[PDB]
């Protein structure tokens, strides 16, 4: 009798710890999912904005070079 | 002519980060914890 | 006695599994709050970056036609 | 009059990006990996 | 003289984000819950 | 006999536990080493980007000094 006490806790616990390993598999895979996203799009960001500022900086150096021009 | 409009490159409007929810495994980790006081075996 | 000796160390296990399960989800609590702050200021940064460019768009248009104005 | 100061737009020095310090966390596991060969079994 | 090319500041070439691999240690939990129901005890 | 089946029984569930603890350890340290990387260089990218901006704002401060130079 009180192995099947032991016995039956034991399922018990091992059904709430598969629980608990699936539901800590699930949170890493979202958590995976999410800051890689978050990581691709930072290295966009980066890459679009040295894009930018590079056409930012032909632009100011027209500009100068308007400027020289008139001057 | 006069100049054009300036396009000062890519349209960084696109970049965009998800945000995570993962509230209810975090619940469920919990609440198992506190569960597994359930199964302590009592001879 | 060996009952004795297997519900005392299944109930070490549990008692220790039950720690390791806090800790995991302090510690997915955690990450999470870390990984919504950070999206939440990347998005704050595409949209103020997103402003400032546009600022800085109708700048360089005024001083283009400034320029138009001058030549 | 002369021009005023340019106002580029907002300040992004309010932006700020926080850092996840969960090694408490990660140790405890770690230890409790290895604290779970005090619990075997040997009858 | 003319004036000099405008260095516009630093270089944020050199920023970067890394990419986090954790689907081995995703898929061995996966695998870890499906192989405890090998472990539950039927007396 | 049914005693040695628990024993041996538990002792494969701890193990299998115990792996599952040592790969949520690495998942979490993998990925609080990727999070605070992605927060380092959003905080670089936030202060490198202040800097390039206030570069601009005097760029273009000294371009209308110019221009009303000019005019």
């Amino acid at each position: 009798e009180n192995q099947k006490l032991i016995a039956n806790q034991f399922n018990s616990a091992i059904g709430k710890i598969q629980d608990s390993l699936s539901s800590t598999a699930s949170a890493l895979g979202k958590l995976q999912d999410v800051v890689n996203h978050n990581a691709q799009a930072l290295n966009t960001l980066v890459k679009q904005l040295s894009s930018k500022f590079g056409a930012i900086s032909s632009v100011l150096n027209d500009i100068f070079s308007r400027l020289d021009k008139v001057e | 002519h006069t100049s054009p409009d300036v396009d000062l490159g890519g349209d960084i409007s696109g970049i965009n980060a998800s945000v995570v929810n993962i509230q209810k495994e975090i619940d469920r980790l919990n609440e198992v914890a506190k569960n597994l006081n359930e199964s302590l075996i009592d001879l």
